[PDB]
C-alpha cells in the first residue's frame, strides 16, 4: 500500500469496454461532460478498470486481453526468455502479471510466466557474480540490464550489493 | 485524467528513493513539492464538490440509480487514488527523514512546517528512550561489530582540546593517535578522526 | 615434449599468480566465463615479476608461443568452469616504449611491438577457419584440421589411388570465427620531415573486432609479420590488444560503459553549484576574454534533446555557431581546441573541401569493378563536432551541398546506381571573415557578409567579433599572452581535456531535458519581442542580411534544453531560459541590430 | 530457568539471529532481557572497581572487550525490533483493538517498546492529519481502513522463505526416516506436500510451516 | 644512478648527480660524451632508453660486466658500489637508495603569515603521505612518489642548466653566492629540502670537480606570493669516494653562528625558526646589506 | 528507520565474522596464570583462562585467543580440519561426488581468513599451499552451487553441508526469487 513500485503498476493503462450507458462520465473519455456509450472502447488506469469490473449481474466494465500478454509475446518468452526484452513490453510486467493472474484464476499464464522468471533469474544470477578486477591497480553485461524489468533490477542490485560485500569483506587486507 | 498529477508525484518520490540508494555518506531530502500537493488536493476539493453536486441531483433531479452509482464509484476511486498516492510520497519522505534522525546521535529548508515539527518531535522521541533501562547501551551507536580493541586514527579537521567522557584529546589536525576504537567511536562518527 | 612443459609453465602462472590475497587471473578467468566471455588480458609486468625465463619465450618466438599460451588458457577455464567452450583468446597489455610507425623496418619482424596512430578504414568481418571437416573425393574418408590463426596450414596434399588434392572441405561440420582488417596512420605530430603520413595493415580476432571506428587515435599491441601476397614480403600487424581513449562501445550503442566510481565521480561534479563557471574557464584556458564565445562553445559540446513525433518527423537536436570577425580574434585557436575536446570532432579547411569530400564519394573498386560509398567529414565526424576554418573561402558549389547535413542531419546520394540516404547527425562549427577581411562600420552589413540568408538562418548562434583598440584591453592581453610565452589551477576552477571529454560524453548519453511550461511561455514572449524588433528595425533601403525565423527558436529551445542538460536536470527552468535569452541576444541580435 | 551467564548469552544470541532472519515480530524475552541488563550494570560496576585501584592487565582489557560485544548484541538486536515495530504499527494497533486475539503487546512487547510504538504513532498521525488527512471526505480521513481498494494495514510476510538449521530437542513430533537417521515431518497446506527434515541438515522452508518449531526452540534461522 | 630500476639506464645516466658532474651534461659536450660512452660499450641507443623491465636481458645480465670494463675511461669508477635491494613476492625489486628518494619527493611535492601557516600546514600534511608510503599494503603510494621524483628531478636538472648557463654562480673569496630571481619555477623551492636539492645538484657539479678550493655555498631563492628570500648555507664536500687523511676529517657547518650574530647585530627581521640553523628566511630589501656583513665578517 | 536497508533480512560480512569469534578453540598458553587478577567473564567461562599452564593444551574463546595472540602469549592451535592432506581429502571428495558437498566445518571460510591473517606462524604447513587447497576447494563449491541453483520452486529446497558464508551471500538472490515463484503459484489458484 506504500510501496512505491506498487502504485507506479497500478498507474498503467489496460484496454476495456463498458456495457452500460452512463452519462455524465465523459473525463474518463477524451471529451469532457458528454455521455458514454455502451460498448465505447477506451484505455483505463489498473486503479479504476479493476474496481469498475468486478462490481457494477452484468458489470461495468469488460477487461480485454490485453498486448502485454498476447500470443506473440508468450510465443517470444517462450522461445528465449532470456534474450527477450521485457523492458519495452512493459516496465511492471512481472508485477501486472501476477495481479492479472490473481484477477483471473488461470494457470497457463502462470507456468509460462514462472518458467520465464526461472530462466531470466539464472543469467542475472550469473551476471550478479560477476565482477571486475583492476590487473592495472562489461559489454554483455550492459546489454543485459537494459532488458531487465524493475523487480529483477531491485533483485540484481541486492545480489550484487552482497556480493560485493562479501568479496570486499574476504580481501580486505 | 486525474491521478496525472499523483502519478508524477510518485516518480518523483521514486527519483528520490533512488537518488538516497545511490547516496554513500550525505543525503539531503529534495525541496518539499509544495506546488503538486497544491494541485492534488485543488483537485480533491473538486471532486468533493462533484460529489456534493451529484448528491443534490439525487435529491432533486432527473439522475436514476445507475448513473449516480457509476458516477460515485468514480469519484471516490478517483479520491482514493489521490490519497494513496500523496500518502506513499510523504511516507518515504518520513522514512528518510527517520533514518536522518537516527544517523546523528538525536539543509532544514527542504522539509516542511509538519516533517520539521515531525522531526523534532521524533528526536525528542529517540534521546527519551535512549534515557530508559537502556542507559548501558547507546541505542544510537555504531552498527558494525567490534573487531580491534586498539587502533589508529588520524584527525581530519582541527578543534581544541575536547574533553570527552573518556578523556582528553588534544585534536591537532594531522596527528595520529593510537587509541581504543571505543573511546575515539563518536569522534570518528562526527568525521574529526579518521580509521587509518 | 618442450610445448607440454611450456604449457604446464603457462597452466602453473595463471593457477598461482597473486599480489596480496586475490588469485587475479584465476578470479578473472572465472568471471570472464560467466558472461560467456571467453578471453583473458594479462599484463606482461605480471608475467616478467612471476618468471622471466616465460617472458624471454615469450618474446622470443610470439607467433609459436601465443598459441601454447591459449591452450593452457583453454584447459585452465574447463578445470575451472566444468565439473568432470571453444579456445580462448590472449590479450596483451604492456608498458613498453612505444615506436615511431614509420620505424617499424626488417628489424622488428616477428616481434611484440606497441605503437599508437589513427585509424583510417576498417573492413567488413570475414569469417576464418578454426575446425575443418574434410573428406576424400574418391575413398570418402573422414578427417579433421585444427587451425590457429598465427602465421610463420593447408588441405594434405596426399590421401590417407587418389590424386593430387582430394580432399574437399565439409562445411556443415566446420567452425569458423570472425576477422577484420583495419588501416592505421601515423600521427601527424609524428610525421618526419616534408612526408605524407604512412598507412599499415592491421588484423583482429574474435573478441577484438568491432572496437575501433575510423578516426579515432588507438594504442596497438601486436606482432609485426610479414605475408607473401618474389623476394618482398607485404608487412602488416596481428593486433593482440586495443588501447584507445575513447569508450567506442558506448558511442554507437545505447549502452553505457562507465564504472560505479565513475558514474559516481561524474554525479558529484554535477552536484557542483556552478559548474557552468568551471567549464566556461576549462575550454582555451590560454586565450583571453571570449567568455561568450566560451560559452556558445559548452553549448554546443553539450548539444540539445532530439523528438521525434508519432506522425514521423523529426526535431534537430545539434547546436551550430557561426564566428565571423576580424584578423586575430582566435578563432581558428577556439576551433582546434573543440576539435581537441570534443569525443569526435573533425577539423576541415573550406578552402581545402570539396562536395565529396565532406559529404560521400562514389568509388569504383579497382577490382571487382563496382561502386561503393566512402565517406567524409560529416561521416567521419557523425555523432560529433565538424570544425570548418576558413568558411568564407568555401565555392559555392561545395558550400550548398551543407544544407541537407546540417537542417536535416542525412546525406542523399544518388549516382553510378546508388540510391540511399546515409545519417550524419553532426554539429558544425565554422569561422570565417567579412568581405573585405574587417568589419567596416561605413559600410552596411548586408556589404559585410556575403554569406545567403539560406546557410547563415541554420546557425544557431552567429557571433559578429570585431576587434576594438582598447588601451586597457590591450594592454591585459599583452600581458595574458606574455606570460604564456614565458611560462596548473586543478583546485576546481578548471577540469583537464580528459575528464571534460568524459564528462561530455556521459551527459549526452544520460540526459535529454524538457522544457517546463513557464519556460514555453517565457519563450513565445522573447520570440513575439525578437519579431517585433527585427520588423520595426528593418529601413526602406535594404532587408535584413541576418534573418529570424522559426529556426531561431528551436535554436533557442535547443540551447536551453543543453544548459538544463548540463547540470543532468530532467527539467529545464526559468533559470536556464534567462541564461539561453541573454546568450541569443549577445551573439545573434546583436548581429542583426548591427 | 536460570541456569548460567553463559546459557543467557547464547539464548540471547539465538533471538537476536531469529529477530533478525524472521519475518514477524517474536515475542519479548523479558526475563533473560532483565537478567542481562542487570549483568551487565553489576559488571561495569565491577570493571570501574578494579580499574580504580601490570599482569592485571590484560584481563581487564578482556573485561572491556566482553561488555563491548555483548553492549553491540543488545544494541542490534532492540534496534532491530524497533524497526520491525515501526514497520508493523497498524498491525499491532488492531491486534490491541480486538478483543478475542489471544495476544497482547504487553506480552508482545517491552514498555519501551510499547511508548515507542504509542508515541511514533501519534507523531505521524498528527503529521499526516495536518498535512494531508483533513483535506479528504469523512470516508476517506480514517488511516487504517481494510474495506478499501487497497488494505492500508500491512501484515507479515507469512509465507516467506528463510533459511533454517534442524537440531532437534536440547520429542513425540520426532521420528525416524528410512534411513535411519531422526527426522520431521511438516505439511505445506496450499501444495499439499509433506517435507521431511533430518536433523543436521540445512532447508530453505516457508516460515509459516515451521513456525511452530522455530518457537519449540527444534529450528534455528541461519 | 638516478632510479635505475623504475627508469630507463639513459635517464639513470642522464638524471644523476655524480655522471653529470664528472661529464657535464649540461651542455652539449656532456651529452655527446656520454653517447659515446653509451656507443663503445655496445648498448644501442635505442636499448638504452628502454624502460628497465623490458629492456634486453642479455644486456641486463652483462651490465655489471660492461660497468666493470668501460667506466673507468670516463673517470665514472666510482657508480660501482654494494647496496641494499628488497623485494617481496612476484613484485619488482626496489634498492634503499630508490627508496628513499620516493619518500623525499613525497615529502616533497606530496599532495603574509597566514600564507606561511598555510604552507608549513600543507608540508606537515605531506608527512603523513611520506609516513604512508612506508608500509607494504600502500605501493601505490611508492609509485607515485617515484614519478614524483622524476618529476622533481628533472625540474632541478632544469633549473642548475640555468643556472650554470647565465654563471650566476658568483665566486667571493670568502664563499661562493647563487641568487635566483626570475627563474621558471621558483614556486617548487619554497621547501626547504628542494633547495637542499639543488644546492646539492650544483655542489657536486662543477665545485667538487675542476680542482678548485673548497668554499661554502650560498643558496637563495625567491617567492613572489610573500616577497622574502630562503637563504640557505650549504658546506663543501670531497670529492666522492676519495680515501684520504684530509677526505676522512669532517667540514663543520659555520654558517648558524654567522647568520646568529649578523641578525642579532643587525635589524632586518630574519627568521631563525627552522631547525636546520644554515636555512634562513630574509625580506626582500635586506639581502644585500646582510651579504655585505657576511662577506666582512669573515666567520665562515 | 532504525535499521539500515542493507542489514535487513541478512547478516553483513562483519556481523558473520563477530558469530564465529564465538566458538572455541585450542592454544598453547605462553604464561602461567593457574596458581599453585583473575579473569571474570559474563559471556563465556572463566575457569580455563585462570587454570592455564604454559604449553599447555587449553580452550578458550576465538576472539580471546586472538587477543592474547596479539601480545605473542599464547600460539594457536590450527583446526586439524586445515591441513594440507585433510584439505586434499576434502577435494578428493568434491570431485567424486558432483550431488553433494563435502562435509567442512561450517565456518572454514571465515576462521581459514582470520587465522592466515592473524597466525600465519602457527600452521605447520605452508600458507601458499593452503590458500591455493581452499580457493580450488570454493571453485568447486561454486560451480556445484551455480548447478544446484536450477532448481528453485516454490516448495522446498534443501542445500546439506552448505557454510555459513555461502549461505548469507546466497540469501537475497535465493530468497527473493522463490518468493516471487511461491507468488505466482499463490495466485494462480
Ligand atoms: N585573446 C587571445 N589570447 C591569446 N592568444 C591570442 C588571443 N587573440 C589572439 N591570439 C593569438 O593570435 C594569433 C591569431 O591567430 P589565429 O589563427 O588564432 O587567428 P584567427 O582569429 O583565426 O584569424 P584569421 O581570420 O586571420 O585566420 C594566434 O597565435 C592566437 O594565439
Ligand atoms: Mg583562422
Ligand atoms: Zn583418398
Amino acid at each position: 500500500y506504500y510501496d512505491i513500485d506498487d502504485v507506479l503498476a497500478d498507474g498503467t493503462e489496460f484496454p476495456c469496454k463498458f456495457q452500460y450507458d452512463i452519462p455524465g462520465l465523459g473525463y474518463l473519455e477524451n471529451n469532457p461532460g458528454r455521455p458514454i456509450t455502451k460498448n465505447t472502447k477506451l484505455s483505463l488506469p489498473l486503479w479504476l478498470a479493476r474496481i469498475l469490473a468486478i462490481v457494477g449481474p452484468v458489470p461495468f466494465v469488460e477487461l480485454l486481453p490485453p498486448d502485454m500478454f498476447s500470443t506473440k509475446v508468450m510465443n517470444a518468452i517462450k522461445t528465449d526468455p532470456v534474450a527477450l526484452d521485457l523492458h519495452s513490453i512493459n516496465s511492471h510486467f512481472f508485477s501486472l502479471a501476477i495481479k492479472w493472474i490473481m484477477l483471473f484464476s488461470e494457470k497457463e499464464l502462470a507456468n509460462v510466466v514462472s518458467e520465464l522468471l526461472l530462466q531470466r533469474a539464472q543469467e542475472l544470477n550469473h551476471h550478479a557474480s560477476s565482477l571486475s578486477i583492476d590487473l592495472n591497480a562489461n559489454i554483455a553485461t550492459s546489454t543485459f540490464l537494459l532488458k531487465l524489468e524493475e523487480m529483477e533490477k531491485e533483485i540484481y542490485k541486492k545480489s550484487h550489493e552482497s556480493y560485493k560485500d562479501t568479496k570486499r569483506w574476504m580481501f580486505k587486507k | 485524467m486525474y491521478g496525472d498529477l499523483g502519478n508524477k508525484l510518485v516518480l518523483e518520490a521514486k527519483r528520490t528513493k533512488q537518488l538516497y540508494a545511490r547516496s554513500n555518506q550525505d543525503v539531503n531530502l529534495p525541496m518539499y513539492h509544495e506546488d503538486i500537493i497544491r494541485n492534488i488536493l485543488k483537485e480533491v476539493s473538486n471532486l468533493r464538490k462533484n460529489t456534493e453536486y451529484l448528491k443534490e441531483q439525487q435529491q432533486l433531479g432527473m439522475l436514476d440509480d445507475k448513473v449516480a452509482k457509476c458516477q460515485y464509484f468514480v469519484t471516490l476511486l478517483c479520491m482514493e487514488r489521490n490519497k494513496r498516492c500523496l500518502l506513499a510520497y510523504q511516507r518515504l519522505r518520513t522514512d528518510i527523514l527517520d533514518s536522518m534522525a537516527w544517523n546523528n546521535n538525536g539543509d532544514t529548508n527542504n522539509l516542511s512546517h509538519q516533517e520539521q515539527e515531525y522531526l523534532k518531535e521524533y528526536c525528542d522521541l529517540i534521546t527519551d528512550l535512549k534515557s530508559g533501562d537502556l542507559v548501558d547501551i547507546d541505542l544510537s551507536g555504531s552498527l558494525v561489530p567490534p573487531s580491534d580493541v586498539f587502533i589508529d586514527v588520524r584527525v581530519l579537521k582541527d578543534a581544541g582540546e575536547i574533553q570527552t567522557e573518556y578523556g582528553v584529546f588534544n585534536l591537532i589536525k594531522d596527528s595520529q593517535f593510537f587509541v581504543r576504537q571505543s573511546d575515539v567511536e563518536r569522534l570518528i562518527q562526527q568525521g574529526y578522526l579518521q580509521k587509518i | 615434449d618442450d610445448n607440454t612443459e611450456i604449457i604446464k609453465s603457462f597452466k602453473n602462472f595463471i593457477l598461482e599468480f597473486r599480489l596480496d590475497s586475490q588469485f587475479i587471473y584465476r578470479d578473472q578467468l572465472r568471471n570472464n566465463i560467466l558472461v560467456k566471455n571467453y578471453s583473458l588480458t594479462v599484463n606482461m609486468e605480471h608475467l616478467i615479476g612471476y618468471n622471466e625465463d616465460i617472458y624471454k619465450k615469450l618474446s622470443d618466438e610470439p607467433s609459436d608461443i601465443i598459441p601454447l599460451f591459449e591452450t593452457a588458457i583453454t584447459q585452465v577455464a574447463k578445470r575451472i568452469s566444468i565439473l568432470s567452450l571453444p579456445t580462448f583468446q590472449l590479450i596483451l597489455n604492456s608498458n613498453a616504449n612505444q615506436i615511431p610507425l614509420r620505424d617499424l623496418d626488417s628489424e622488428h619482424v616477428s616481434k611484440i611491438v606497441r605503437l599508437s596512430g589513427i585509424i583510417i578504414s576498417t573492413s567488413v568481418l570475414s569469417s576464418r577457419a578454426t575446425y575443418l571437416s574434410i573428406m576424400c573425393r574418391n575413398c570418402r574418408h573422414t578427417t579433421s584440421i585444427t587451425i590457429n590463426n598465427f602465421n610463420s596450414v593447408s588441405l594434405p596434399r596426399s590421401c590417407l589411388n587418389c590424386g593430387p588434392d582430394p580432399y574437399i572441405i565439409i562445411h556443415e561440420s566446420s567452425k569458423f570465427i570472425d576477422q577484420q582488417f583495419l588501416k592505421l596512420q601515423e600521427i601527424p605530430e609524428l610525421v618526419p620531415v616534408g612526408e605524407m603520413p604512412r598507412n599499415l595493415t592491421m588484423t583482429c580476432d574474435r573478441y577484438l573486432t568491432n572496437k575501433v571506428i575510423p578516426g579515432t587515435r588507438v594504442t596497438i599491441v601486436g606482432i609485426y609479420s610479414i605475408y607473401n601476397s618474389v623476394a618482398i614480403r607485404t608487412p602488416y600487424i596481428k593486433i593482440l590488444g586495443i588501447q584507445s581513449d575513447v569508450e567506442t562501445s558506448s558511442i554507437w550503442n545505447s549502452v553505457t560503459m562507465f564504472t560505479e566510481e565513475e558514474e559516481e565521480e561524474f554525479l558529484q561534479l554535477s552536484r557542483n553549484p556552478k559548474l557552468y563557471e568551471i567549464l566556461t574557464n576549462s575550454i582555451a584556458p590560454s586565450i583571453f576574454g571570449n567568455e561568450d564565445i566560451k560559452k556558445a562553445i559548452v553549448c554546443l559540446l553539450m548539444g540539445g534533446s532530439k523528438k521525434i513525433l508519432p506522425d514521423g518527423m523529426r526535431l534537430r537536436g545539434d547546436i551550430n555557431v557561426l564566428l565571423l570577425g576580424d584578423p586575430g580574434t582566435a578563432k581558428s585557436q577556439l576551433l582546434k581546441f573543440v576539435e581537441k575536446v570534443s569525443p569526435i570532432a573533425v577539423y576541415t579547411s573550406g578552402k581545402g573541401s570539396s562536395a565529396a569530400g565532406l559529404t560521400a564519394s562514389v568509388q569504383r573498386d579497382p577490382m571487382t569493378r563496382e561502386f561503393y560509398l566512402e565517406g567524409g567529414a560529416m561521416v567521419l565526424a557523425d555523432g560529433g563536432v565538424v570544425c570548418i576554418d576558413e568558411f568564407d573561402k568555401m565555392r559555392d558549389e561545395d558550400r550548398v551541398a551543407i544544407h541537407e547535413a546540417m537542417e536535416q542531419q542525412t546525406i542523399s546520394i544518388a549516382k553510378a546506381g546508388i540510391t540511399t540516404v546515409l545519417n550524419s547527425r553532426t554539429s558544425v562549427l565554422a569561422a570565417a571573415n567579412p568581405i573585405y577581411g574587417r568589419y567596416d562600420d561605413l559600410k552596411s552589413p548586408g556589404d559585410n557578409i556575403d554569406f545567403q540568408t539560406t546557410i547563415l538562418s541554420r546557425f544557431d548562434m552567429i557571433f559578429i567579433v570585431k576587434d576594438d583598440h582598447n588601451e586597457e584591453r590591450d594592454i591585459s592581453i599583452a600581458n595574458h599572452v606574455i606570460n604564456i610565452h614565458t611560462g596548473q589551477e586543478e583546485n576546481g576552477s578548471e577540469i583537464s581535456i580528459e575528464k571534460m571529454k568524459r564528462y561530455i560524453t556521459y551527459c549526452r548519453l544520460k540526459c535529454a531535458p524538457r522544457l517546463s511550461p513557464q519556460a514555453a511561455e517565457k519563450l513565445s514572449s522573447n520570440f513575439v519581442t525578437i519579431r517585433k524588433q527585427l520588423l520595426i528595425n528593418e529601413e526602406s533601403t535594404e532587408r535584413s542580411s541576418i534573418p529570424i525565423t522559426i529556426r531561431q527558436l528551436e535554436a533557442i529551445i535547443r540551447i536551453t534544453e543543453s544548459l538544463a542538460k548540463l547540470e543532468l536536470s530532467p527539467i529545464a527552468q526559468e533559470r536556464h531560459v534567462d541564461e539561453a535569452i541573454r546568450l541569443f541576444q549577445a551573439s545573434t541580435m546583436d548581429a542583426a541590430s548591427q | 530457568i536460570y541456569v548460567s551467564p553463559q546459557q543467557d548469552f547464547s539464548d540471547l544470541m539465538k533471538s537476536w539471529k531469529n529477530e533478525r532472519c524472521s519475518p514477524e515480530l517474536l515475542p519479548y524475552p523479558h526475563q533473560l532481557m532483565k537478567r542481562l541488563l542487570n549483568r551487565i550494570s553489576m559488571q561495569s560496576q565491577l570493571i570501574e572497581n578494579i580499574s580504580m585501584g601490570n599482569e592485571s592487565k590484560l584481563p581487564l582489557l578482556c573485561m572491556e572487550t566482553e561488555l563491548e560485544r555483548l553492549k553491540f548484541v543488545i544494541r542490534s538486536y532492540i534496534r532491530c525490533r524497533l524497526s520491525k515495530i515501526d514497520k508493523f504499527s497498524l498491525y499491532l494497533r488492531q491486534l490491541n483493538e480486538d478483543e478475542n486475539s489471544l495476544i497482547s503487546l504487553t506480552d508482545l512487547l517491552s514498555k519501551d517498546e510499547i511508548k515507542y510504538h504509542d508515541t511514533h504513532s501519534l507523531i505521524w498521525l498528527k503529521l499526516v492529519n495536518d498535512s494531508i488527512l483533513k483535506y479528504m471526505p469523512e470516508e476517506l480521513q480514517a488511516i487504517n481502513d481494510t474495506e478499501g481498494s487497497v488494505n492500508m494495514i500491512d501484515e507479515p510476510d507469512w509465507n516467506k522463505f528463510v533459511f533454517i538449521h534442524v537440531n532437534g530437542p536440547p520429542d513425540p513430533l520426532l521420528q525416524e526416516n528410512e534411513f535411519g537417521k531422526p527426522c520431521y515431518t511438516v505439511t505445506i497446506p496450499d501444495l499439499k506436500e509433506e517435507v521431511e527434515l533430518t536433523i543436521g541438515s540445512i532447508y530453505v522452508m516457508r516460515y509459516e510451516v515451521i513456525r511452530d518449531l522455530l518457537r519449540d526452540d527444534k529450528v534455528a534461522l541461519i | 644512478l638516478f632510479l635505475l630500476r623504475h627508469s630507463s639506464l639513459y635517464d639513470s645516466f642522464y638524471y644523476s648527480n655524480y655522471v653529470n658532474a664528472k661529464l657535464s651534461l649540461w651542455n652539449e659536450n656532456g651529452k655527446k660524451r656520454l653517447h659515446k660512452m653509451f656507443a663503445r660499450m655496445g648498448i644501442p641507443l635505442s636499448t638504452a632508453q628502454e624502460t628497465w623491465l623490458y629492456m634486453d636481458h642479455s644486456i641486463k645480465r652483462e651490465l655489471g660486466i660492461i660497468f666493470d670494463k668501460n667506466l673507468d675511461r670516463y673517470g665514472l669508477q666510482d657508480i660501482i658500489r654494494d647496496g641494499f635491494v628488497r623485494t617481496l613476492g612476484y613484485r619488482g625489486s626496489i634498492s634503499a637508495s630508490e627508496f628513499v628518494e620516493a619518500l623525499t619527493a613525497l615529502l616533497e611535492v606530496g599532495n603574509s603569515a597566514q600564507k606561511l601557516t598555510n604552507l608549513r600546514k600543507r608540508w606537515v600534511s605531506n608527512f603523513w603521505l611520506s609516513w604512508d608510503a612506508l608500509d607494504d599494503r600502500k605501493v601505490e603510494l611508492l609509485n607515485r612518489g617515484i614519478q614524483l621524483a622524476q618529476d622533481l628531478q628533472r625540474a632541478i636538472f632544469n633549473t642548475g642548466v640555468a643556472i650554470l648557463e647565465k654563471k650566476l654562480i658568483k665566486h667571493l673569496r670568502i664563499y661562493r653566492l647563487c641568487v635566483l630571481q626570475d627563474g621558471p619555477d621558483l614556486d617548487l623551492y619554497r621547501n626547504p629540502l628542494t633547495l637542499l636539492r639543488l644546492g646539492n645538484w650544483l655542489i657536486e657539479c662543477c665545485a667538487e670537480s675542476e680542482d678548485k678550493q673548497l668554499l661554502p655555498m650560498v643558496l637563495a631563492s625567491i617567492d613572489e606570493n610573500t616577497d622574502t628570500y630562503l637563504v640557505a648555507g650549504l658546506t663543501p664536500r670531497y670529492p666522492r669516494g676519495l680515501d684520504t687523511i684530509h677526505t676522512k676529517k669532517p667540514i663543520l657547518n659555520n654558517f648558524s653562528m654567522a647568520f646568529q650574530q649578523i641578525t642579532a647585530e643587525t635589524d632586518a627581521k630574519v627568521r631563525i625558526d627552522n631547525f636546520e640553523s644554515s636555512i634562513i628566511e630574509i625580506r626582500r630589501e635586506d639581502l644585500s646589506p646582510f651579504l655585505e656583513k657576511l662577506t666582512l665578517s669573515g666567520l665562515l | 528507520m532504525s535499521l539500515p536497508a542493507h542489514l535487513q533480512q541478512t547478516f553483513s560480512p562483519e556481523e558473520i565474522q563477530f558469530i564465529v569469534e564465538n566458538e572455541p578453540i585450542k592454544i598453547f598458553p605462553r604464561i602461567t596464570t593457574r596458581q599453585k587478577t583473575r579473569w571474570q567473564l559474563i559471556t563465556t567461562d572463566d575457569k580455563a583462562l585462570n587454570n592455564m599452564v604454559a604449553m599447555r593444551s587449553t580452550e578458550v574463546v576465538l576472539w580471546i585467543a586472538l587477543l592474547l595472540k596479539q601480545q605473542s602469549k599464547c600460539s594457536i592451535v590450527a583446526p586439524q580440519w586445515l591441513t594440507t592432506k585433510e584439505l586434499d581429502r576434502k577435494i578428493q571428495y568434491e570431485k567424486t561426488h558432483p550431488d553433494r558437498f563435502s562435509e567442512l566445518p561450517w565456518n572454514w571460510l571465515v576462521l581459514a581468513r582470520i587465522l592466515f591473517n592473524k597466525a600465519k606462524d602457527d600452521f605447520h604447513d605452508p600458507i601458499h599451499e593452503l590458500r591455493g587447497k581452499i580457493q580450488d576447494l570454493r571453485e568447486i563449491r561454486q560451480i556445484k552451487v551455480l548447478k544446484g541453483l536450477k532448481y528453485l520452486n516454490e516448495s522446498h529446497l534443501q542445500l546439506d553441508n552448505l557454510s555459513l558464508l555461502e549461505i548469507n551471500e546466497l540469501r537475497p538472490f535465493i530468497t527473493e526469487i522463490m518468493d516471487k515463484l511461491r507468488e505466482i503459484h499463490t495466485a494462480s489458484l
